[PDB]
């Protein structure tokens, strides 16, 4: 609550702010938290695809398309998630395979590591999406 | 035998004309009107800016800003006036709109489509200092924008092409870029359209090195190369070309320019040309520094060249929301932009053969530029020039005549003014072929003349059956096309006074047969003739001579 | 034959927005039996096919997909000197909304296949 | 005009006309969420070509005095932009008042 109010009331705070807020899964509240800073796409692009209105998506991906050169390692993963919630929503299994195989070509290259490191509940979110997708 | 006066017209103002004009002006493809495309302009990371009793606001429009300044100029300036001072403030405008850390650059293009509609209206008595401060700013703003026409030969196998899939930025820059060599070509042409007098005082060595700058970013040797800019850089060595053989001392220009610099365009001239055709993937990626693909990412139009599909067009519109003043462009797909039919890959086909035909156009005119030698000048060209005509002979025959596509008309109207070149040839430079030369290719040269001189058999038409059916074969697609024009789109196609129904008849006879890759000219052959009949060089004794004579007949 | 020929060159080509500025009829149109008179009357007609809106009909009198008169002027030959009924006629057909067909009806499957067949013997 | 800002037109390139959602008179759209002014110019500009100085007059006047009549009879209808029409009208007829015809006038 204060954390959200402290947002409001700032943005290396406001990035902890919408990190905590992703944690906690409230996805339903960061479609709305400050739809109307690089550091937070990611945060927002998944709860806006997450939710499922094809309005929010569509402006989301929109902010995201507008940037320069985004460049970033992380963002694109998400903007392909979504890119394929616009085909879906308008019918075409075939733009959807395009967009979907590219997602695969981005996580098959940079998120992707090396062999074991120590974990797999923590790569298991890189993975889950990943299962999701097919 | 006077004619009276006639004053009394209702005379729109020129000044008047040109401000209405760009007022309304929309571009070819898109769905929205220039100025109105600028009335949803903000620039916001340049919190304040201003140059020249020119003040913007913060969230200030951008485009009534603009016609503000359009029309208080007004009742100040003339038409050239008024050109000038827009160049000007424009000028500065994109020159910091340019100079910006995270300064999004989107009205630039959109300027850049005024910088068009603007140079373009008048250029009658316009001074070339003007043109060249317009043109110096955009060829070092496009040195700020170096950084696209040398990207590299291919996708790597890292180089990935996961991306944020925008189609802008891209296409932001590709019309930044283009527009911008597009620039170039207008101003520079209408400098070539300016009366002769006023030529020397624009060309500076500061134009060779510029260009020069540019012409190495474009036609890339280690890169991708990019037929649009492949294009407009190659005109501008056109330019080039033009000032020579317009200036009637082009020798000035001439001693302008170096040796370095011609070489470092002729060299890439050959890189250019020595690629192919092949409209089978014409529209896609393949053997690169050797296909002219001009792929979706960059396919419309072009600020002159109507070229076919304008694909982009609309999706210029689509850029802004066309409702509010905007700073960053509306976002367009990369890909829905583009089985159906490839009449328009044939439109193209008809237009990669213009190209070609500027290829050897330009080759032509340095040609006749250099009527005395110098130190490009090396032969090479007879060389592959000669080559171009022996490959454009002998997959002529093999491949591409008989496929009922009306491109060889033009494929073949190509190497039949490359005869003219080479027929140039033998009247003026035979006095420098190097043996050197002549014995590197005794090969392709022979193989060329002897191309006509195996056609001079002059013993085919006799009748009009066998090639009206030659023609019924082939012809189909050229028919379709011949009664398209027969019957919608000329006023010489109804009532022949009965002096050409004949005209119809051997003309269609004489273009069948000269469809078929056979009985070329009497001009062709006779000229071909006063070159390799007459012995001029060692090619054609006798003793080594009737071995083909007894294999023509003789 | 110029109008016509002119205007229906122009139609479904793209440049619409070319014709709509730099020349309306609105006067000389003169289509109240005001106002050669009868001829910028089918440039009318197909400035009225571009309007569209669905209230055209089905095609009766074997002219276009009509639409409600009450209104439709002439056939798709007005005028015609033998060249003006082929260029009006034709550019009026295009309002319907081959190569190998081609030769097919310059001399007017399966059944066509056979048919050839014991044809040409 | 004397006391605002802002340039007359370029007021009106702010305005939108939402409750009623379309009109059309004469090669006259308006889209719904349209371009009032980019609209009004719009139709200035397009006429211009066509008419001349008394006839583009009556023309425009004709055409904005119906769309003050349909921006009047409406219930939800605010009319914002009514009155900047108004001193638009006033400023035509008071430019250019040659040989015209009162019928328009009256109109």
């Amino acid at each position: 609550d204060c954390f959200n109010v402290l947002g409001k009331f700032d943005p290396k705070t406001t990035t902890r702010m919408l990190k905590s807020m992703y944690d906690h899964q409230l996805y339903s509240q960061i479609i709305s938290n400050s739809s109307f800073v690089k550091e937070w796409y990611s945060i927002g692009l998944e709860a806006a695809n997450l939710e499922g209105n094809v309005q929010t998506l569509k402006n989301w991906v929109e902010q995201i398309e507008s940037l320069r050169n985004i460049d970033d390692r992380e963002v694109l993963l998400q903007y392909n998630i979504a890119k394929a919630l616009i085909a879906i929503s308008n019918e075409d299994p075939l733009r959807t395979q395009k967009y979907i195989h590219n997602s695969f070509r981005l996580i098959g290259t940079n998120f992707i590591t090396s062999s074991k490191e120590t974990t797999l509940l923590k790569k298991q979110n890189l993975l889950m999406k990943l299962h999701s997708l097919y | 035998n006077m004619v009276p006066l006639n004053p009394n017209r209702i005379i729109p103002d020129e000044t008047s004309l040109f401000l209405e004009s760009i007022l309304l002006h929309q571009i070819i493809g898109a769905d929205l009107s220039t100025i109105e495309i600028l009335n949803r302009l903000k620039l916001d990371y340049i919190t304040e800016f201003k140059f020249k009793n020119f003040v913007i606001a913060k969230g200030a429009p951008i485009g009534k800003s603009i016609v503000s300044l359009l029309l208080r100029c007004k009742k100040t300036l003339t038409l050239d006036r008024f050109i000038d001072t827009l160049l000007e403030d424009i000028a500065v405008l994109i020159k910091e709109i340019s100079v910006h850390p995270n300064e999004s650059k989107l009205a630039v293009p959109f300027l850049v489509a005024l910088m068009y509609q603007i140079v373009q209206f008048r250029p009658s008595a316009t001074h070339n200092l003007a043109l060249k401060d317009c043109f110096l700013f955009i060829c070092d703003l496009i040195r700020i924008y170096h950084h696209v026409l040398k990207v590299p030969i291919h996708e790597s196998n890292m180089n990935l092409h996961v991306e944020p899939q925008i189609f802008q930025y891209e296409l932001i820059d590709y019309l930044i870029i283009s527009y911008s060599f597009d620039l170039l070509e207008g101003i520079l042409r209408v400098l070539q359209s300016h009366p002769k007098q006023t030529y020397m005082e624009f060309f500076d060595e500061n134009i060779l090195k510029s260009f020069e700058f540019v012409y190495k970013l474009a036609l890339t040797i280690s890169y991708k190369p990019m037929v649009n800019v492949i294009f407009s850089a190659v005109e501008v060595v056109n330019i080039i070309t033009s000032i020579i053989l317009n200036m009637d001392n082009s020798s000035d220009l001439k001693s302008l320019i170096s040796g370095s610099w011609w070489r470092d365009c002729i060299t890439r001239l050959y890189a250019l040309l020595e690629k192919e055709i092949k409209s089978g993937d014409v529209y896609n990626e393949n053997v690169d520094t050797t296909t002219l693909h001009m792929s979706k990412y960059h396919d419309f139009f072009g600020l002159i060249r109507n070229i076919g599909d304008n694909e982009l067009g609309g999706l210029i519109s689509k850029l802004i929301y066309t409702d509010r003043l905007q700073s960053v462009p509306r976002v367009i797909s990369k890909e829905d932009i583009g089985f159906t039919a490839p009449i328009i890959g044939y439109k193209m086909e008809k237009w990669l053969l213009k190209l070609k035909d500027e290829v050897l156009n330009i080759f032509e005119n340095l040609l006749m530029i250099y009527g005395d030698d110098a130190t490009i000048v090396n032969g090479e060209m007879l060389i592959h020039s000669s080559k171009f005509l022996s490959r454009e002979q002998a997959l002529m025959i093999e491949r591409y005549v008989g496929q009922d596509s009306p491109n060889l008309d033009l494929r073949c109207h190509l190497i039949e003014h490359t005869l003219t070149i080479i027929y140039r040839l033998w009247k003026d430079h035979f006095k420098q072929l190097r043996e050197e030369q002549i014995k590197q290719v005794e090969s392709q040269l022979i193989m060329s003349l002897w191309r006509f001189l195996v056609c001079q058999t002059e013993t085919v038409t006799a009748n009009e059956r066998e090639m009206r059916d030659h023609r019924h074969l082939v012809d189909s697609l050229h028919d379709l096309t011949i009664k398209d024009q027969a019957s919608y789109y000329e006023d010489a196609f109804e009532d022949l006074p009965e002096y050409i129904e004949e005209e119809l008849k051997m003309q269609l006879n004489k273009r069948t047969g000269r469809i078929m890759q056979v009985k070329y000219d009497e001009k062709f052959q006779e000229m071909a003739r006063t070159i390799l009949e007459s012995k001029s060089f060692d090619l054609t004794t006798l003793e080594e001579a009737d071995s083909l004579y007894i294999s023509m007949g003789l | 034959k110029g109008i016509l020929r002119l205007y229906s060159l122009c139609i479904s080509n793209d440049f619409s927005k070319c014709f709509v500025d730099h020349f309306p009829i609105d006067q000389w149109a003169d289509f109240s039996q005001s106002e050669t008179n009868k001829a910028l009357s089918i440039v009318y007609f197909d400035l009225k096919r571009r309007s569209l809106p669905v209230e055209a009909l089905k095609y009766d009198n074997k002219f276009n997909i009509w639409v409600y008169q009450s209104p439709d002027s002439s056939l798709k030959n007005v005028t015609s000197p033998f060249d003006d009924r082929y260029k009006q006629l034709e550019k009026l057909r295009l309002l319907v909304l081959l190569l190998k067909y081609r030769v097919n009806q310059l001399s007017p499957f399966k059944l066509i296949l056979n048919e050839a067949s014991v044809s040409i013997q």
